[PDB]
């Protein structure tokens, strides 16, 4: 409704994090943008709080779990497909 | 729903 | 309920260009060891089509552990007409 | 930093009575000039013993450089009973 | 011009 798609791809050097965190509801499941850290590496890639995560490596939101988020959230590179509002 | 931090 | 799998895959070209098996990968050291994950697969490559996927990390390349290859080596057997993957994935439908 | 080593390697079928080397090669011809690479090898087999790993490069088989051999040289040279080879490798890490 | 060899 009014929103548009893209994709971002971030790396982490060699240990700090990715710089935001992810929220869940129940199409069964939907990933959302929770927050991004000011001042962290998602934040200058053009992550932005409200987004909807459409995919995480080129997976659906819904055909992720708790195991696999923690691993792609956590590898030295991460691909999203991002559902954002225009500015 | 859960927060997910990376 | 099944978490990670692990399994073979080997890939073919017919050229000795250094980026033609579509995929790129990303490294990290933890623990005095590295490891190595596929960063990007490229669409309609020869990886995907061998069904690497992003995310996946590759445990050998030829029979070499990841942490027993260092960058020469890398460049050189992605370059090679044929490659020997020993990965770990996540199921997919 | 030691990069590539080229050593030679003999293998001959006589040592188990072997009907096979156990390993496989990738033959690519790019612009007419011809290189040869190990595609993999038997754990158990000959050539394993005698230290040949996927993703070596074979400069020579019996004295001739990788260009100068045929399809039928290849298959001649690859059936016989004994075998002479000139590897480029990485040293295990 | 890629051919495999058996050994």
């Amino acid at each position: 409704m009014g929103k548009v798609t893209h994709s971002i791809h971030i790396e982490k050097s060699d240990a700090d994090t990715y710089g935001f965190s992810l929220s869940s509801v129940e199409g069964i499941r939907r990933l959302y943008v929770n927050s991004v850290k000011e001042t962290g590496l998602a934040s200058k890639k053009g992550l932005k709080a409200g987004d909807e995560i459409l995919e995480i490596n080129n997976r659906a939101a819904d055909a992720l779990n708790s195991s696999m988020l923690k691993d792609f959230l956590s590898q030295p590179s991460l691909g999203l497909l991002v559902r954002t509002y225009p500015e | 729903r859960k927060e997910y931090y990376a």
